[PDB]
RNA sequence: UCGAGAGGA
């Protein structure tokens, strides 16, 4: 594996490197190997990583493959984006899945649960064990109709006494 | 209207495993059509003789 | 669409003045675009364009065929010996202002077919009209004068596009709508309908 | 006195000639003209008694727009807009008339042999269908075999080809210049050899060829157009050229006429 | 007024896949230590290698002016029919606009030109302060 | 799902698109009906009534009319019946229902629209003829091909949602993608074509045609140039006719491949103030890329100065090119005589290399790779050859052919064409292979019965020889013809599939928006973010930008960034300052030279942890390799003359302007700390461009010129802040929706790292979303 | 249908004049005319036309849209000389030219026969 | 479906000529392409609009009337 | 076919000769040799299973003797008719399928359901809930064998037109 | 209305 780093002179070159990549998952004891780098040493499977080091190393395994997935067919997307919903997974405590079981049991609202997936389901369980809904949820306004907590009615406009006299 | 006659309709379930069957498989030779299949839905499953 | 898969719709409409032609004064039947070949790949188009124009000057049925052994370059040889350019270019001149057009256009007669699917019979647009029986929203289809379905995706749009006032007048009179009267206590449709 | 024709060969349906001191943008024009802006006679409204026939009411009625007719004296017939009758009539319209009946056990042909004109001629050249058959009936319309009946009431109306193809009486103008190519408008796309793989035309004859060695001519300026013109029958190859002059300074006359108004 | 006066001989005639335009490589006869890049059509110019070619490049043309922040003459007039002369007694000419001022060797530099799509290249000295700045100049060519 | 998220609306029409090239960007083509079928509503206001009582007096059928009329009270006058359709009393504070007109702001959909765009508002005008026009260019944000495609719609109704479409979804406000932070849209089709063959040395536009060019951009001044000539014939450079529609004031470099500031080839490209100095126009150039003109129009410029280059770029392009022509034949993909031979003898080494292989494993004599099992890395050998061979024999026939030929042309500008397209069209096929693995054995032992048992040799293993020129033979269809279908089997089902991964991200976004303290959170309150994107920028304002810093060597940063004031060779030439000598030697004014390269090193060294990978090239806010060039176009800066400024001037003015580039307000620490963490890494870019040094050795900044920047640099850093309400968490779910709705379409070729390029696109990203314990991708990285 | 009639090409509107003459105020000594019910046909052989006089300083003519058949014209000339009179005297050359090849082809019919 | 009156490209009228090219290639008995030279169909959109047609109403005709 | 390894005034070749064609031509020209009269042995019905075992020759000429154009064991059982009948109904209509891309041709194979033209003679007489015929119909310019059987060029689905592959404005 | 099938891109 070709790597730029810096020579002594302070310029970046191509230094290469011997990487051995394997077909096993197995890192709480291959870390434990001397002779090898446990910094450099990343596993494919970021659902390791979160167990063995930490929710935040986590996070950043996660945008890794996220980005790469993209990346791929040669196809770019401004890190904020791949950097919300991997955060996104992230800012629950542990992982969280984008499926009706990791997302649709969360803190969220009973209308806006509702909206994806398991429906009736969510119903269900809302009214028996009386739950109350923020009407904050995008959802909650849709279902509604009314005026949304979305940029145009985010913020509230009030009436102006000082240039209402004034003209 | 010919096209409409000479066609073969297919079921799902009970097999249909880790197999195909949608793919155009080597024993398809003369008997069916290999580009003969209507697209998404049921493509690969309604063949033309 | 031509026998291979080049779902053509028009665009508009050119009589035979403003067409161009060639020294013959030959005016297409229509005109295509240089950009459907590649990305398609269709090949067998560009003979059938090419085959169809010697089996019509030569008189004799020109045999399309698929396996049969026949080359663009004895195809070439029978259109060279007719006259025309063997490789199916011909000198085109702009119908406009007459001045010879610099890149020579492919002519010839591929066979095309007219599909079922006409604009008339596609068009559609509803300024309210009759709701449905149940969920008093626009019905559907076209006959029944059916409104456009502003679907789950669409909504996600006016919601991304920060548009909390389009979507909330969108959802209410600008299509269903509705009002009516609750309890303050209970919270639900149960004031009894009197008004007057 | 400016610029030259001379007809390489003029037939009763074809003129093939040559155009000098002429420029390129008024010889595109003239054909342009003489394709749509020049005014004929045809059928606008078929009116149907019977039909019995295996084609379609409308089949029929598209057919018969497309049927030539004699059209020498179409200035002297008026537009069915600029007439003052109230909707056709001899100054403005020509009524036909095409009664059929398969008598015939036989596939009973129906041709311009069997169109009859049921208005007033008023001695002039015009409205008689164009017959270019050996055995004098041209043009077929329909068939028929016993039973099968059509009694029609065909209406001819002035109008150009820029309203309907059908008031087209130029079957398409053979037009080039500068065969040679020595102005160098056209790119030759060619594999091996430019002058071997593209067919040397036969305007070469009547023109210079390069020579070659000489570099390119840079003052240079389009002349020589060769044409031949193909009339349908409507009107004769001679007047179809000569009109398409005629109304092309009329629809220029026009320009200035109004300019002097505003 | 002028702002060059030179002879240079032809070096090297290229194409490079194109057909309707060569780039045009020569030499000075005033200063040996002086070149030129040279791009140039010839469907109409024909080009030969080792000729004297009379090359000048000056500004706008004309003796009265000379002229108060145009700048042009504005924008511009067809050549008329016989009408006013310039300096049309040269044969090729063209019109074009400077860009970079590379710094070569001390006394050496070079100037590069873009005449609508062609281009052009220049070394040497004795142009100094009265060569460009204003950018926009034309380019004259005889015998 | 059916009732509530989405359900059937009042004001929309559904009909056909059409491309026109003579529609604006910002324009649709309501077919005549259509905006007669539909109804705006309204008030009897000063400022219309007469407009107003004329299209009611014009009633619901002469083009530009009203259906209903309201009153005072709860009365709907239907004027297609009534009896008073034609009088109408009409009074103030009543309502009409008017037929839509011309510029009426209105939002178009392309089901399906996935992303923020998709969903823009097209200005009105009503055209004939039953079809839905629409600009050429605007196909980029739909996706849709005008192949009997028929679009949706909604009329808006209040002028307050009307406004919402005027002032936020308007089309040339989406002129630039957040999503990839670079253009939407850019020039496509004839109009790229086109614009190849007409921006070059080898075109010349004659006089008379070049007349009406200049009249064909409607922005047009009326100012004639000179010929890019004079000669006997005044002849005009592509280009230079095309500068034309190019605004004066915008200043262009790309420099790629050969680029020699004099390319022969035409390589790259520059453009000063709206004026075209050399190169070709290609995708690159014009078309939607991460600074291709149109990037650098919309962002320098405006997005309506963009918009009207998009209409005039076309309508110019279009018009030469009408009057050019363009064709393609067989001809155009015939491989010469020649090459024929030598084409063929391409196979000739590779039927013989596939051979000498196999040869090997019949005998027992086969190394078998690692991991791989003997009949596995026999295979892999043999894929190898198949490939090698159609991708030279590709290039065989690619160099072999002239620039002439249109098929390269096609090919050359962009458009639509492709490398492997002349290369399966002209030269050969190739091996077409089911799950990665070739053609295997159906019959026992045989792929077909017109075939041998156990022939592993390519021809009867699936290998496609001919070309489709040469056309194909019963084997070889049969071949391509089954891996044909598995293309249309996986992506059928690969279309489907990212269809619910769009929703199960938007669906768990939803909520997420920017609130009043550049705190992402939700419905909640649960903070998903502190600064929006760790910056709390809007995503459309960043661009990639280098940071000179992290480069070079230790001794060229020292040779362009350390001024010492006390050494000789190592200060300014008081040719570049006015005070140069006054200021020389001086020990007071040189602590801040050495304060300003420790900030400066500081960051050289900081960056070095942040980006590892030692690369300078990142999208960042405010482009200043551009204001700075900006200056020297504006200003016109001498060249001779020294700076009208001292250094207590630049490493003052730089400092002072970092305080106002504020994000976050908030009075105590912890927030003042997070607006020194977000703006970080710009400051270490505005350092590394505005370094005491660079501003007079080779920029060349008066007094005027500078105080200039520092005012642009903070407006523009003050624009390029996110907007709070912004719904950047239903957003950057689509801002990912897009993206993977294609790649996996072409997804293929190449094992070893099998694992990984078959779990690749949607079949690893169920894996991700939906976060499942299934290895498919266990493989770790051992350094 | 929605689609238009066949006679509005050529046929002249409700008030409609088959020109409109105003000023380009971007340029001086400029005109901008509409051709309404008209095409390149005219349009074409006038752009050949005024650009051989020797007073015309620019002149060019743009179809619009293919959609309707009306074409602007831009016509610009020397200081004083007025731009409506360069296009008068062209009109009539051009009828002049015309009338000429009426008569020349008109005597080389008689003098040819006969097929 | 009877000879289509005057070819779409060019414009030239095929309704005579059916009678003609039908016999021709029986009472001579010749080729197409000798009898497209002759019947003066020179461009190649004359010349395909007979060849390339189909004259159905032949069988629509034995259908007895009604 | 059915093939066969003995020839005595050659090597080998299939049961059917020259003499078979005029004898199934006669029958063609009256309208007693049949496919049923090839009883004989001449020709077999393969199964699905039966092509398990067996080995076909493609074309006859090519696979047959010792010893530009398109790219060209012995013991052969059977023989191929024609790779044309590889294809179902709608795939034959297409012309050189070989020469074109695969899906392509995949896409065309759907096309044909939505063709005009004439489906039937009767339709006059015929009532029916929806149909669509053309004015003129016109039989292909270029034709593939396959065609002749599928009646075709009796009842065409579209006409041959003048197709230009130009750049004439942005339409 | 309701539930099944055929197509549209
Ligand atoms: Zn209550
Ligand atoms: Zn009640
Ligand atoms: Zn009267
Ligand atoms: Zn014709």
């Amino acid at each position: 594996y070709d790597r730029k780093v810096p020579s002594p002179t302070g310029e970046y070159v191509k230094e290469p490197e011997w990487v051995l990549e394997t077909d096993g998952v197995n890192l709480s004891e291959v870390m434990t190997v001397p002779g090898i780098d446990p910094t450099r040493i990343y596993t494919n499977s970021f659902i390791d990583i979160m167990e063995v080091l930490g929710i935040e190393a986590g996070r950043a395994a996660l945008y890794k493959e996220v980005y790469n997935v993209i990346a791929s067919d040669g196809s770019y997307v401004n890190y904020r984006h791949m950097a919300l919903l991997v955060d996104v997974m992230t800012t629950q405590g542990g992982l969280t899945s984008v499926t009706r079981h990791g997302f649709n049991r969360s803190n969220t609202g009973a209308l806006m649960r509702c909206s994806f997936e398991e429906t009736v389901e969510i119903l269900f369980e809302a009214g028996a064990s009386a739950e109350l809904d923020d009407c904050r949820g995008v959802s909650e306004n849709v279902i509604l109709g009314q005026m949304a907590p979305i940029g145009t009615g985010a913020f509230d406009v009030m009436i102006d006494e000082e240039s209402l006299v004034k003209y | 209207t010919l096209s409409h006659l000479r066609r073969t309709n297919t079921p799902i379930g009970r097999d249909g495993k880790l197999a195909k069957p949608r793919q155009l498989h080597n024993t398809h030779w003369g008997l069916v059509c290999p580009a003969e299949t209507p697209e998404g839905q049921a493509c690969g499953l309604v063949k033309n003789l | 669409a031509s026998r291979h898969g080049q779902k053509g719709t028009i665009g508009i409409t050119y009589r035979r003045e403003d067409m161009p032609f060639t020294a013959e004064g030959i005016v297409p039947d229509l005109i295509i675009n240089p950009h459907a070949i590649p990305s398609r790949m269709t090949v067998a188009h560009l003979i059938e364009c090419l085959l169809s124009k010697v089996a019509a000057l030569s008189g004799n049925e020109g045999d399309a065929s698929p396996f049969t052994d026949i080359t663009v370059e004895g195809i070439s040889k029978l259109l060279r010996e007719h006259g025309y350019q063997s490789r199916g270019f011909e000198v085109m001149y702009n119908g406009h202002t007459g001045k010879k057009l610099m890149a020579q256009i492919f002519f010839g007669p591929t066979y095309y077919q007219r599909l079922r699917h006409m604009v008339d019979d596609k068009i559609h647009a509803r300024a309210r009209g009759p709701m449905q029986v149940l969920t008093r929203q626009p019905v559907e289809g076209r006959s029944r004068d059916g409104g456009l379905r502003f679907g789950e995706m669409e909504r996600d749009c006016m919601i991304a596009h920060g548009a909390a006032s389009f979507l909330k007048e969108r959802l209410m009179e600008a299509s269903d709508a509705f009002r009516v009267h609750i309890c303050g206590i209970c919270g639900l449709m149960t004031v009894i309908a009197k008004l007057n | 006195e400016g610029p030259q024709v001379k007809i390489r060969e003029a037939s009763k349906d074809n003129v093939d000639f040559i155009l000098s001191n002429v420029d390129l943008a008024m010889a595109n024009s003239l054909r342009r003209v003489m394709i749509a802006e020049i005014p004929t006679l045809a059928i606008d409204s078929v009116e149907v008694e019977t039909n019995t026939t295996v084609l379609a009411d409308e089949f029929i009625a598209h057919r018969l727009g497309l049927i030539p007719l004699q059209s020498m004296d179409i200035e002297q017939l008026e537009y069915s807009r600029d007439c003052f009758c109230e909707d056709h009539c001899d100054k403005c319209s020509v009524v036909l008339t095409l009664q059929a009946f398969g008598e015939s056990e036989s596939t009973t042909n129906v041709y311009s042999k069997d169109l009859v004109i049921v208005s007033n001629l008023m001695g002039r050249n015009i409205g008689h269908p164009i017959i270019q058959d050996k055995e004098g009936n041209g043009v077929l319309i329909c068939k028929l075999r016993k039973g099968q009946e059509l009694k029609l009431t065909c209406v001819a109306k002035k109008g150009i080809a820029k309203e309907h193809a059908k008031w087209g009486p130029a079957a398409a103008i053979e037009f080039e210049y500068d065969p040679w190519n020595k102005l160098k408008h056209t790119d030759y796309w060619y594999e091996q050899d430019s002058a071997k793989e593209w067919p040397q035309s036969k305007n070469c004859e009547y023109e210079d060829p390069p020579n070659e060695g000489d570099p390119f001519d840079y003052k240079a300026q389009a002349d020589t157009f060769y044409m031949n013109v193909e009339s349908v029958g409507s009107i004769p190859v001679d007047q179809v050229v000569v009109r398409g002059i005629d109304t092309l300074q009329k629809k220029v006359a026009s320009i200035l006429l109004a300019l002097t108004q505003m | 007024n002028t702002l060059f006066d030179d002879i240079f001989q032809v070096s090297e005639v290229d194409p490079g896949r194109y057909n309707k335009v060569c780039r045009i490589e020569a030499a000075s006869t005033t200063q040996d230590q002086c070149k030129l890049t040279l791009d140039i059509n010839v469907e109409l110019f024909p080009v030969a290698a080792q000729d004297s070619l009379t090359v000048t490049i000056a500004s706008s043309l004309n003796l009265e002016d000379t002229a108060n922040d145009s700048s042009a003459t504005r924008s511009w007039r067809p050549p008329q029919a016989g009408d006013r002369s310039l300096a049309d007694d040269y044969d090729y000419v063209m019109y074009g606009t400077a860009y970079k001022f590379e710094e070569v060797s001390k006394d050496l530099i070079a100037v590069y030109y873009s005449f609508g799509g062609l281009l052009m290249r220049l070394e040497g000295n004795y142009r100094n302060l009265n060569n460009l700045k204003q950018e926009n100049a034309y380019l004259l060519i005889r015998r | 799902r059916g009732n509530l998220m989405g359900k059937r609306v009042d004001f929309s029409a559904r009909t056909v698109i059409s491309g026109d090239p003579n529609l604006e960007l910002d324009q649709v083509g309501v077919p005549k009906s259509i905006a007669k079928t539909l109804t705006y509503p309204e008030v009897v206001t000063p400022y219309n009534i007469d407009r107003l009582t004329q299209l009611v007096r014009n009633g619901p059928n002469e083009h530009p009319g009203a259906k209903y009329v309201i009153r005072d009270s709860g009365d709907r006058i239907d004027l297609r019946y009534s009896k008073r359709a034609g009088d109408i009393q009409l009074q103030y504070g009543w309502k009409v229902e008017r037929h839509i007109m011309d510029n009426d702001p209105v939002l178009f959909n392309r089901q399906p629209s996935l992303h923020k765009m998709s969903m823009m508002a097209h200005r009105v005008k009503v055209i004939p003829y039953s079809t839905f026009r629409l600009n050429l260019s605007v196909t980029s944000p739909y996706n849709a091909d005008f192949d009997g495609d028929e679009m949706n719609l909604h009329v808006p109704q209040s002028e307050e949602t009307r406004a919402e479409l005027s002032q936020l979804c308007a089309v040339p406000l989406q002129i630039v993608s957040p999503q990839s932070n670079k253009p939407c849209m850019g020039i496509v089709q004839d109009t790229l074509c086109g614009i190849r063959k007409l921006t070059l040395r080898d075109t010349f536009i004659e006089l008379d045609q070049v007349l009406n060019m200049l009249y064909w951009v409607p922005d047009w001044d009326g100012v004639i140039p000179t010929p890019a000539i004079i000669k006997p014939k005044p002849l005009w450079s592509g280009k230079q006719i095309l500068s034309v529609a190019i605004p004066n004031g915008i200043h262009l470099q790309r420099f790629d491949e050969g680029t020699t500031l004099l390319s022969p080839k035409d390589n790259g490209m520059l453009i000063i103030d709206g004026q075209i100095i050399f190169g070709v126009v290609e995708k690159k150039t014009v078309g939607s890329s991460n600074g291709g003109l149109i990037h650098v129009v919309t962002r320098e410029k405006g997005p309506q100065v963009c918009a009207k280059l998009f209409g005039n770029i076309q309508k110019v392009v279009n018009f030469w090119l009408l009057h050019n022509g363009f064709s393609t034949g067989i001809g155009d993909t015939i491989a010469d005589g020649p090459t024929m031979r030598e084409i063929t003898e391409t196979i000739a080494e590779a039927k013989k290399k596939v051979l000498d292989v196999t040869k090997e494993a019949q005998a027992n004599l086969l190394t078998a790779k690692h991991g791989m099992t003997l009949r596995e890395s026999f295979e892999d050998n043999v894929v190898r050859f198949l490939n090698e061979a159609r991708d030279k024999a590709g290039r065989l026939a690619e160099v072999n052919l002239k620039d002439l030929n249109n098929v390269k042309q096609m090919v050359m500008a962009g458009s639509k064409g492709s490398f492997i397209n002349i290369a399966q069209m002209s030269a050969c096929v190739g091996q077409q292979s089911v799950e990665g693995k070739r053609i295997a054995f159906g019959f026992v032992d045989r792929t077909l019965p017109h075939f041998s048992k156990d022939d592993y040799s390519p021809e009867s293993k699936g290998f496609v020889e001919n070309s489709y020129l040469r056309g194909l033979t019963p084997q070889e269809f049969f071949f391509h013809a089954m891996g044909g279908r598995e293309g249309l089997i996986d992506t059928a089902v690969k279309t489907a599939e990212t269809g619910y991964i769009q929703r199960r991200l938007v669906k768990a976004l939803e909520d997420i928006m920017v609130h009043y303290d550049n705190t992402t959170r939700n419905s909640l309150g649960n903070v998903i973010q502190f600064i929006y994107g760790e910056d709390g920028m809007d995503a459309a304002h960043i661009e990639k930008q280098s940071l000179d810093t992290i480069g070079g060597s230790d001794a060229a940063f020292e040779k362009r960034y350390r001024v010492d004031l006390l050494n000789t060779d190592h200060t300014l030439d008081p040719s570049l300052l006015e005070s140069g000598s006054e200021i020389l030697g001086d020990l007071k004014l040189q602590v801040l030279l050495d304060e300003e390269y420790k900030q400066l090193v500081k960051d050289r060294k900081f960056l070095r942890e942040v980006f590892v990978d030692g690369e300078a090239n990142w999208p960042l806010p405010v482009n200043i390799r551009r204001i700075i060039q900006n200056a020297q176009q504006t200003f016109h800066i001498d060249h001779t003359k020294p700076s009208d400024l001292t250094i207590k001037d630049i490493v003052l003015g730089v400092k002072d302007l970092q305080e106002n580039l504020l994000v976050l307000r908030g009075k105590n620490e912890i927030i003042q700390n997070a607006q020194r963490d977000a703006v970080t890494l710009f400051c270490c870019l505005l350092r590394s461009r505005l370094a005491t040094r660079r501003v007079l050795q080779e920029y060349r900044l008066t007094k005027q010129a500078f105080d200039w920047v520092l005012s642009n640099i903070e407006a523009q850093f003050l624009r390029s802040v996110v907007h709070p309400g912004e719904m950047v968490g239903v957003l950057a779910a689509q801002s990912i929706g897009e993206p993977a709705t294609q790649m996996t379409l072409n997804t293929f070729h190449f094992a070893g790292v099998a694992s990984k390029k078959v779990t690749s696109g949607v079949p690893r990203l169920k894996e991700i979303l939906n976060v499942a314990k299934n290895m498919k991708t266990p493989s770790l990285t051992v350094y | 249908m929605n689609a238009p009639d066949r006679f509005e090409l050529f046929l002249l509107g409700e008030g409609e004049s088959k020109l409109k003459i105003d000023p380009d105020t971007k340029a001086p000594n400029a005109v901008v005319i509409t051709f309404e019910k008209e095409d390149h046909t005219l349009g074409n052989l006038i752009r050949a036309e005024l650009l051989n006089d020797r007073k015309v300083l620019f002149a060019a003519y743009k179809v619009e849209h293919p959609f309707f058949a009306r074409f602007k014209l831009r016509i610009q000339t020397t200081e004083g000389y007025d731009p409506k009179d360069a296009l008068k005297n062209a009109c009539n050359s051009i009828i002049n030219k015309l009338g000429a090849l009426k008569t020349n082809f008109e005597t080389e019919w008689n003098l040819q026969t006969l097929a | 479906m009877i000879v289509p009156v005057r070819c779409f490209s060019c414009g030239k009228v095929v309704g005579d000529k059916w009678e003609s090219y039908l016999n021709l290639l029986q009472e001579d008995e010749l080729d197409e392409g000798t009898a497209l030279s002759r019947l003066g169909l020179k461009r190649y959109c004359c010349r395909r609009m007979i060849l390339t047609h189909v004259d159905l109403i032949e069988k629509f005709l034995r259908y007895n009337p009604l | 076919f059915i093939v066969e390894d003995d020839e005595s005034l050659g090597h080998k070749e299939l049961k059917v000769r020259k003499g078979h064609i005029a004898k199934l031509m006669a029958t063609e020209y009256q309208d007693e040799y049949t496919w049923s009269s090839l009883n004989e042995g001449l020709v077999e019905y393969i199964d699905a299973e039966e092509e398990e075992s067996i080995l076909i020759a493609m074309q006859p000429e090519d696979l047959e003797p010792a010893e530009a154009k398109r790219i060209r064991a012995t013991t052969f059982t059977h023989c191929e008719i024609h790779p044309s009948m590889i294809l179902g109904v709608a795939a034959s209509i297409i012309p050189f399928p070989d020469h074109n891309q695969s899906p392509r041709n995949t896409y065309q194979s759907a096309m044909g359901k939505q063709a005009m033209g004439v489906f039937l003679t009767n339709y006059n007489v015929r009532m029916d809930t929806m149909a669509n015929i053309l004015y003129y119909p016109q039989k292909p310019l270029g034709t593939t064998r396959a065609m002749e059987y599928l009646k075709f060029r009796e009842l065409p689905a579209g006409q041959n037109a003048i197709v230009a592959i130009a750049c004439y404005s942005g339409y």
